[PDB]
């Protein structure tokens, strides 16, 4: 805690954008292949983040300390980016066989 | 149109670079 | 050295002319400069006469890394137009300009490409206009050798027939004395001179003539600052237009101009035209 | 710690004279339905409120 | 191990491909049929979310670098004699040198 | 679910438009980097640099550090009677930034104006496919987002919900965004929309731009810092366990000798 390495800081940061861009990403597939209405959709997002940040949290389990300073970022972290990603795989895949 | 004028700009200075 | 082009030919005598005073107009314009090289510029031009919102976004972008610069501007009828500029890349004095005009809401679209040649003593330079009603050439080609200047510009359209505009501008160019006589096909028949008494004292005379109707116009304009920051400008025309403006810098780089164009008589029939100005620079 | 006061004092004011350009540039865009002001209207309201996720820190400090 | 979640993860999203293509084919048998009202088959669809759910598992496990924070723990065992020489400065005058230079 | 389309507008617009704009930002990334050119750097700002960083590590890291010392350090970047930034002084260009009109500056410059390119290729992409259904978003829409929306279908009637090739390219564009990174890195310069904006880590961090205001701003930022020798406290340690020292001594057994 007194001296802190950016390197280990960014690697982790990097690290959790990624998984959670690749979730996103699926979970965008999954509801484009299944097709539902709009609060549903958004409240399936939601769901499937809260889904990945809980597998997140048992990943570390203990020693969680040293991984990460705090659990702020694990819980509430690229919400928005995430869903602009994942809004574009829900209605690829949902018009594509739907609607074509 | 728009974009085919952009690249007589690149067109004309790859073509000057062989010459 | 590089000899004045035929649009800067006169442009002393025209900018004092229109520089200076823009009554029935409200200026109100922005410059920016970054630490980089980004340029940014907003202008807002309001009409009191006609009541129109009149406006113009341009960003600059000078890269000197290979001599290209990047335009990019915005009106406010949805017209979109983009510039680029490349200068000295394999000659000496070569410019190659292109500028392109697109609009998103409606289809319209507009190409226009200018060619620059500037040497010791020679300027060569050469505008296509590319457009659905007919593409034109025009060509102005300016030659001196020490005061002595003569330019020749010609423009020329491929729609309609073998149709030639000719433009033949003579002058003398100096430290302080600045003549110019421009000729249009022996029909126009124009002359401006413009000259410097001290470093505060600015003269300029403008003469019309014609071969058509005979009609003659002459008209006189002063320039004197008083001090580094308030200038003072007088027009006066031939039959009885007068114009007379102010401008002062307020704060370090805020300043207010005041225009006022008087067009009064003895018969109960007087006008008067105001104008705004302000600006501010970072 | 004056002068410190008056340098803290004067760089939160700053949001708020960032309002008039801001009113400026939207009586600029006008009413055109278009990607471009509706483009630039979206980040207008976008960076008052990403300003506004990170208050906690910039008021402790 | 990474291997097999390699193709863990391959695997799921065949699966997810092929949920995908028979729902296609449902909805196009669906177009041919005037009204009907129905969803597709709650069987495929908890195949779907199978599928799903084990492609999400091991995307977190290839990706987990997770560094200690502290800077002391990666210099806790590097030891002061490799230090102690430096890729700058490098004399060339050994009696290693002399003793190697016959062989 | 209505307006049944052909199964040969999917494979001919859908896709293609897919693949241009990956590749169109792939080729963007591509050559920014191969357009990015070193800045030469001189040596005496080179020198200036590391002064600053020396005088900057010292600022940080000063609790660990004799008093004598610091005061040593302190005194030789101070010195009253000479003064290595005080004597030493180099060029100094006129400055143009005033207080009110780059408080200003710093949201008038932003990143407004960097839609356009987007824009024109949007345009282009629009222009190809004059009359032209590519698919519908499950958001529902207002109807006076169908003049931008549609562009190019004379229907009244019809829902806003159907888009056209320019939407679904603007969509697609942000789409991948935050996929271009996940194959590149961390520092991705693919993004479509900022085409002319400059994105990269910086060369030459240091930008001493007028090197004696600099100077004489470190002088006095070093002369308000205070001494706090944390060595002092070395009693805390002294009233503890050792058994780390145990901890991997147990698992410093396990490894050979190769």
């Amino acid at each position: 805690p007194p001296f802190i390495s950016e390197a280990a800081v960014r690697g982790n940061a990097a690290v959790l954008d990624y998984c959670r861009t690749s979730v996103s990403a699926l979970s965008g597939a999954t509801a484009g292949i299944l097709g539902l209405t709009g609060l549903y959709g958004f409240i399936f997002y939601l769901l499937a983040s809260v889904l990945l940040s809980l597998l997140l949290i048992l990943k570390a389990g203990r020693r969680w300390n040293k991984y990460f300073k705090s659990r702020r970022p694990l819980f509430t972290g690229g919400l928005i980016g995430g869903l602009f990603t994942y809004v574009l795989f829900w209605t690829f895949l949902y018009g594509m066989v739907h609607v074509y | 149109n728009p974009m085919v004028m952009m690249m007589v700009l690149p067109l004309l200075i790859f073509v000057l670079l062989p010459k | 050295a590089v000899p004045p082009t035929y649009a800067d030919l006169g442009k002393s005598a025209r900018d004092v002319f229109t520089k200076g005073y823009g009554f029935g107009l409200i200026k109100l314009d922005l410059k920016t400069k970054s630490e980089n090289g980004l340029e940014f510029t907003s202008s807002g031009s309001a009409n009191t006469e006609t009541t129109k919102v009149t406006g113009s976004l341009e960003t600059k972008y000078r890269w000197t890394e290979y001599g290209l610069t990047f335009t990019e501007k915005w009106n406010t009828d949805n017209t979109l137009g983009t510039e680029i500029t490349v200068e000295d890349q394999l000659a000496r004095g070569l410019k190659l300009t292109f500028d392109s005009s697109f609009s998103p809401n409606t289809g319209k679209k507009n190409a226009k490409i200018k060619t620059g040649y500037k040497r010791e003593h020679i300027n060569l330079g050469c505008d296509m206009d590319f457009d659905i009603a007919g593409p034109s050439i025009r060509g102005a080609l300016v030659l001196g050798y020490e005061g002595w200047l003569a330019g020749y510009q010609m423009n020329f359209e491929t729609a309609k027939s073998r149709v030639t505009q000719s433009n033949f501008a003579v002058g003398y160019k100096t430290d302080e004395f600045q003549l110019h006589t421009n000729v249009n096909d022996g029909t126009e028949f124009g002359g401006s001179i413009y000259q410097k008494v001290n470093k505060k004292l600015e003269t300029a005379v403008n003469l019309a003539w014609t071969a058509g109707n005979s009609n003659t116009r002459f008209g006189i304009a002063a320039k004197y600052q008083i001090d580094p920051d308030a200038c003072f400008s007088a027009k006066v025309n031939n039959s009885s237009l007068i114009g007379l403006g102010y401008t002062q810098t307020l704060k370090p780089g805020i300043k207010l101009t005041l225009s006022a164009l008087l067009d009064g008589k003895n018969v109960n029939a007087g006008g008067h035209k105001l104008g705004l100005g302000l600006e501010f620079q970072a | 710690r004056i002068l410190v006061e008056k340098r803290c004092w004067d760089i939160a004011l700053g949001p708020l004279k960032q309002i008039p350009m801001n009113l400026f540039i939207m009586y600029m865009a006008g009413n055109t339905i278009s990607i471009f002001p509706t483009m630039m209207v979206c980040m207008m309201a976008w960076r008052p409120i990403q300003a506004l996720m990170a208050i906690s820190a910039t008021f402790k400090m | 191990a990474p291997s097999l979640w390699k193709g863990l993860v391959g695997i799921g999203l065949f699966a997810l491909a092929h949920a995908a293509f028979s729902a296609a084919q449902h909805r196009s048998y669906m177009r041919l049929t005037e009204k009907e009202d129905e969803s597709l088959p709650i069987d495929i669809v908890l195949q779907t979310l199978l599928a799903f759910a084990v492609t999400c598992y091991g995307i977190v496990h290839i990706a987990g670098e997770f560094k200690d924070m502290d800077a002391t723990s990666e210099l806790k065992n590097k030891t002061f004699d490799t230090l102690r020489n430096h890729p700058s400065f490098y004399v060339f005058n050994h009696r290693g040198r002399v003793l190697f230079r016959p062989s | 679910p209505e307006l049944l389309l052909d199964s040969n507008i999917r494979l001919w617009v859908v896709l293609p438009i897919v693949i241009i704009t990956f590749f169109v930002g792939m080729i963007r990334h591509y050559v920014s980097i191969l357009l990015q050119s070193d800045k030469k750097l001189t040596q005496e700002q080179v020198s200036d640099s590391q002064v600053l960083i020396r005088s900057r590590v010292l600022r940080e890291n000063g609790k660990y550090i004799p008093k004598q010392s610091f005061l040593t350090r302190k005194y030789y970047f101070n010195n009253p009677e000479d003064g290595f930034f005080k004597k030493t002084k180099r060029k100094v260009v006129p400055p143009s930034p005033m207080t009110d009109p780059t408080m200003l500056t710093d949201m008038m410059k932003g990143n407004v104006t960097n839609v356009l390119p987007m824009i024109l290729i949007g345009g282009w992409i629009n222009m190809t496919f004059s009359g032209f259904v590519t698919t519908k978003v499950p958001f529902p829409l207002t109807l006076r987002f169908k003049p931008m929306l549609q562009q190019g279908i004379e229907l009244l009637t019809l829902d806003a919900s159907w888009v056209s090739s320019a939407s679904w390219y603007f969509l697609n564009v942000f789409g991948l965004r935050s996929i271009y990174s996940l194959i590149l890195g961390q520092d991705n310069a693919a993004d479509q929309s900022r085409m002319m904006q400059e994105q990269m880590t910086g060369a030459a961090m240091a930008m001493p731009a007028d090197t004696n205001k600099a100077f004489k701003t470190e002088w006095e930022a070093l002369e308000l810092t205070d001494h706090q020798w944390a060595l002092d406290d070395v009693e805390e340690e002294l009233m503890a366990k050792d058994l780390h020292f145990e901890g991997m001594f147990k698992k410093e057994l396990q490894t050979s000798i190769f």
